[PDB]
């Protein structure tokens, strides 16, 4: 699998392949990894495909919740302590699950959260087994000066080449760009097939 | 000499001891709501307090979903702890089943917790009533919950201080699937034609859903156009 | 001065508190049931209440299993916490059997359950009856479960505030193997002889089942052909 | 105001509830059993009820084996409890030594059952009395368990409202190792002795085992020869 | 206003809970016993009663082991209990030492757990009184155990309704080390001098035990030499 | 004859219990907080004691963290149990979540609580009452949470013996956005209106806060200028 | 109408029920003991008793080490269950440390488990009185156990009926490090000027240590020669 | 009628079981202390009583660290097994921080302590006031803790019979950093002055400490020169 | 990882690394391995990164609980003990972690705790993959008559040998110098660039 999320100046953008497998066997090729978690953060999932799903039904449950009891969203980086404590009082029964949550509170935030719960920043962060190809390409081509269409052009390009280079990786990919103004909007699948054919990465 | 324990009947077969919360809860101000097409709606009247309060924590109606919302009666210590187990109720519900399916067992989770306080010694009911209100996969739902733990499934009911007034209106004048406006109106008459001579229906908070859509509260003005 | 615990005996050797839930049971609506020509029936009355109540939620009769039925008296909550119980034994029965072998221990789960509560002190009994009724392996069933606990099979019974008129109507006009209209139109006499002077039998709600078909509740309209 | 709690003595030393629940078996009809050559039968009077009753579900003499049987008088809630615990006690005692061995630890099980009750509050005792017969490795058995517990060894008795009037009948009149038969009349001219003036005895269950014989319960006509 | 308790003292400082139940084995038959030359004896009177029951679950004298035995006075159904637990005990000690050692802690197993009630709310005391007799490693042993608890070595005593007749007897006529027979009638003559005017002492139940020997029980023809 | 039990209620359906705590708080004395431009305050009365006792340790006030702080009036040993769950509840949030992100729950662990006690017998309720404050990520907060459990957001309140006083002259002057001296003095004026004649105002402590700044409390010579 | 329940303070501050299990002991006979030069005594009067009981058990004095020694007053069931505690909690002791180093925390253990029932509901405390005495790692010990838990080290002292004559006889006569013989003659004319007039001071139980030695108990004719 | 449970408010909403443990602490002989420059001490007055006590067990000073120190007023079964829970939470306060870093928190165990029994029904309050008192990494420390848990630093203090005339001395008197000689002087004129008329103050135990330095009890003769 | 803890005079100075890997696959290039763990004390970070994080928390929680309840600091070897305490009542399911706290309360003091539990105090200490070459160069180069400029020059040099020797090692180096005048104050990015450009330790 690969996911991917990266902070820009007033947004943050996340996108996941498609693809799951469950067995060696690709089994789905229409997977959802990608979850809105509240009205202003997202996130993604690379691991184990029922304790992530597990997850990130008790990610909704907990920050719904929250946004009732105390009529605010909660931040990222609580959220993400949220879920690195979660997943750090059963580690010795673990959740074999790489978690990426993002979103924008006052400023746009992407964490990154392994299976026992290590909670670190970073402006872009990956997970998957496709992670380094992504990671390759957003080294090479990323600035902190785009915007939010060359952003998700830059996420495309990246989760294009780790489906190229990796086999547990594939299908179609389905991106979220979070800012602040819009809220969590997600891209349609033909604008997302327009982007692919504007880059040349449709074969 | 038997309406002192929760769990002693008397010559009747009464017990008195949840006859007397549900006495608390006819203490408590006049809250009412109907479904309607397509959706349900609820009003809640509030004898305006100090402006020193922030209005954000006297509403009577609370959020349990964006998709099930309710209104409380009576003991305002139990009330918040009772629409705190509804909304954990409606957590668990949905991380167990993946949505809020239906809201008939989110109120029949705090039914039964409502329930086994009127039964055991040592412990006393809640004294609060409780009107629940939302969509589901089935449409508009609207319950009330009493502090013997009853659930019933109306069209139309109310709670608090006025409830038989207003119920005694709506059973000679609700008439089904209104116009979202018309029905607020028609419960707005409901309201007022439960208070005594004299007093001056004030602005009350008023809520409503429609299917498919998610929870929206009539802020003061909205509600103001009403009066 | 005995009256007042549950656990407390009197010179004649009397439970009073466990009378005073049966008497808590008597006021309750009346509703019968009896076997017949392959199948089981059950009658209930109910004197119509308001109109802004969902018909749906008022029935007094209530479906544990395709193939188990049950119908209340008393209180309410009670009445609903047990009928609660019921599917949920129905259930466990079910799944350590691979199906609902027998009726006969579903209503002993229901039955030790209403027993417990009349013997420890710090719990109250139950304050309903509960009249079962299905087809199992062996065919038609009928029983009774009272607030004490105790369960008989019976061809004939009711429960609630006409009670002892019910029975002593079918004590003296009752017999078996009638096909199934006639059997409902005798239980509706039945039920009719329970009233008091003046009184007009509404609409009751009645439901039946026959041998290797499921349930059925006839509609308002297929009642409304017995009045 | 002593006879209120089960743990509190009297300036004499007596238990008064443990008494009353004696007191509460009292109320219930006179059942009756002794043993004869080679084998134990049982005799329960029954006043005739409701035809509506089916009358597999009235019987006071209930299967606890193929080998052991017993019958009470008192509480049917308590009752039907205390029967349940014989079988349940009864499969314990023959999956840990494959076989019913002996009746007297069955009755041991279900008399300390009944003992524990009689010493701690929040509990009330059970207000039932059970008579087990049966035939085991030893011969034909027959005790009598009352509501403290106290079990003993009987070549005949009775319990219930004659108990007193049948084991004064039998105190004279009773010679053992009668054929079955002539045991039978004579627990029949036993529970005759024990009505009132006027009450004509109707049809009473009565059920015996032989050694080396399974059970068998005198179907009504059988029954109907020694009236 | 003290007595009703188990946990509450008095202004002289007197748990008349406890001497409650110390009356409760009062109203019990007498039963006495000493050591003589190589071993300890066993006397308990029986008003004979209803030949319907079998004597062998009459006997007021128990075998706790082969080398430990003991008789009981007062409530019948804590009485067995009781000799239930001093079995159960036994077997714990001669499992856990490879054989019954000294007596003297089979009857502290006992008298702990008869003193355990005797100080906590919520449970009542046994109302009877054990006296234990035997053979150990050390010799011929005599206790006697009473609802509080309390245990002391003898060399005679008596316990139940005759209780200070007998040891007042033997008080001033008992002589030790007399050969068995002696001993037997000397305590025969005690038991005789402790019944009321008229009263022709029965057959009463005796037993014994000679160092090195098992137990025995003078069956009542051996037992009708001495009367 | 119902004001015994936490857990029983009244004719009206009061819990008297609960208003005894509340009186309770009563007796304590005059405590206030309100929110202005970028920040929250509180001001609490103190009629000066005895010179030997350490200063440091009779201030109502008390740090809950840097962001949240917290003011009592009630039962002083309950009051110190009250902020030593406050502490240790902000420190549970705080690890959770990496930070006390809002201070509603909090006050409502310390809510829930505060709660659980006015419902269970054999627990009396805590005689507190608690005045929350300080900066989230929303802002400036002011609870207050009484011995029921109950909290509301305000702009500004009391609590103690003056409460009424207080609220009453803040209800008609207070006006929001009070640059931070100004807001001082005129909550000064409201502790001032609310003694008795003759009374002469001592010197309250009094602490504050701005958003993005930590807590500081007023030393005696800049409280000794408000005077 | 305080004096009912162990855990109820009286308008003085005052514990009945304690003092209650405190009039307890004083009905106790008396005994004392004393320390002298290199090493303690104690002395225990003893009203003889009943020829038939063996001497070995009616022993006020008792061994719960070769090292240390105790004697009780008040209730027999009580206090033998204490000197029990006593033994157990010295070999809990003696295996955790290697040996009984002091005695203090072996009456430590006793006092804390004495203590501990004068303040929870539903227990009663014990109404005995302890006085241990023997020789450790720092040398001659005596204390007393009341029932509330309180230990004191002594020089000499009594608990029983007689204690206030014989400690104000000690606290006039006393003098230390008296050579063993001379200590106990003193002790003998204490416990003499206790007893009433026209009673004869019987033979009472005397023991006593030396430093390096262990246990000896006088035997009756050793005790005899003080006479 | 509200001053048996220690769990019922009243209708000022007072406690009275609480303050009838602080009650039960007045009837203490009086014990006073304060700290001075580098460090604080303690006095408490011992009316002399029997010269057969070992003086080392009358001490109402006791240490609970080399570094920190306490006393008593109240009931004297309590005030050790509280004294004893002082000294249990210090060594585990050294375990968990390697050190006693800070008395309060040492005070606050024995405080939650203290104040849990205040509060739950079944349960009485400790009738005991403690005056601690030592050296941390602050300095000198000088806490007093009552009945219902309540702690409060002070720089002077008594407790006990006399603590209202020796705080009243204190109060206008006390002059803080004297040298230990005259700070202890004017300590005993406090105590001196508690007593009533043709009592003469007998030798009170006094011990202190400095900062940098341990404990030291001022033995009689030390004691004597103040006199 | 590498972390430095130095004790000079008057003042305590403390400084980590900022990289994380979480895998081979250096993922974060800049974390944050230095905590304030108090007002007068902090923390460094060289174990499991989750564990690690719980482990700030749950000591930030309870030495803030402390100078609430008592209003004083708790001392070093106070912190540095309940550490211990915390590590060795669970080490059969232990946390894989390498703790350094130092700070000042009377005087200087730099605790080094093992993953079993063991304090214990030391002039200068170091945890972490590139401990070694820190320690090399502070047997070096250290003496205890520095001032806080040239100690904090040592503690630049030593983790830029580390990061020069070491391949978990890496990343802006953060240094934060706590005293009793001044406080906890942790030296910003800039000056930390300057004390590298004068030492003459980038390229």
């Amino acid at each position: 699998t690969t996911t991917v999320g990266i902070t820009l100046k007033d947004a943050v953008i996340m996108a996941t392949e498609r693809r799951v497998t469950m067995e060696n066997f690709i089994m789905h090729k229409n997977g959802k990894k990608l979850f809105q978690i509240d009205t202003y953060t997202g996130m993604t999932i690379a691991g184990l495909v029922g304790d992530a799903q597990v997850l990130v039904r008790y990610m909704k449950a907990e920050l719904e919740l929250y946004r009732l009891q105390r009529r605010v969203n909660m931040p990222i980086e609580a959220v993400a302590t949220l879920l690195s404590n979660m997943l750090n009082q059963v580690k010795y029964m673990p959740y074999m699950v790489q978690l990426l949550v993002g979103g924008i509170d006052t400023a746009p935030h992407v964490f990154s959260i392994d299976a026992a719960g290590g909670s670190v920043e970073d402006i872009y962060a990956s997970t998957g087994s496709g992670s380094p190809f992504v990671y390759g390409v957003l080294e090479s081509q990323y600035s902190e000066k785009m915007t939010v269409d060359e952003g998700v052009d830059l996420v495309i390009r990246a989760i294009s080449a780790a489906k190229q280079r990796d086999s547990a990786s594939g299908g179609m990919i389905d991106v979220a760009v979070i800012t602040r103004k819009d809220g969590y909007v997600q891209l349609p699948t033909d604008q997302i097939e327009s982007r692919i054919r504007k880059l040349g990465l449709i074969l | 000499a038997y309406d002192r324990a929760i769990t002693v009947f008397s010559p009747d077969g009464r017990l008195f001891q949840v006859e007397y919360a549900r006495e608390a809860v006819k203490k408590g101000s006049t809250a009412l709501g109907m479904k309607f097409a397509n959706g349900v709606l609820l009003i809640s009247d509030k004898k305006v307090r100090s402006r020193l309060i922030e209005q954000n924590s006297i509403e009577k109606i609370q959020l349990i979903d964006d998709y099930v919302a309710a209104v409380t009666s009576g003991l305002v210590a139990d009330a918040r702890v009772l629409v705190d187990f509804a909304r954990i109720s409606a957590q668990q519900e949905k991380v167990t089943y993946g949505s809020l399916v239906n809201i008939e067992n989110l109120v029949k989770r705090v039914a039964d917790q409502m329930q086994q306080y009127t039964q055991y010694g040592g412990v006393r009911p809640y004294g609060v009533s409780l009107i629940f209100a939302g969509i589901d996969q089935i449409g508009p739902r609207l319950f009330d919950c009493d502090p013997a733990g009853t659930i019933n499934e109306y069209k139309a009911t109310a709670i608090g201080s006025g409830k038989d007034a207003v119920v005694s209106f709506l059973e000679r004048e609700y008439k089904e699937n209104l116009p979202e406006k018309e029905a607020v109106t028609l419960g707005i008459k409901a309201l007022k034609s439960s208070l005594e001579e004299g007093e001056e229906l004030k602005a009350p908070e008023i809520a409503s859903i429609t299917v498919g859509n998610k929870y929206r509260i009539y802020d003061q003005e909205e509600v103001k156009k009403f009066l």
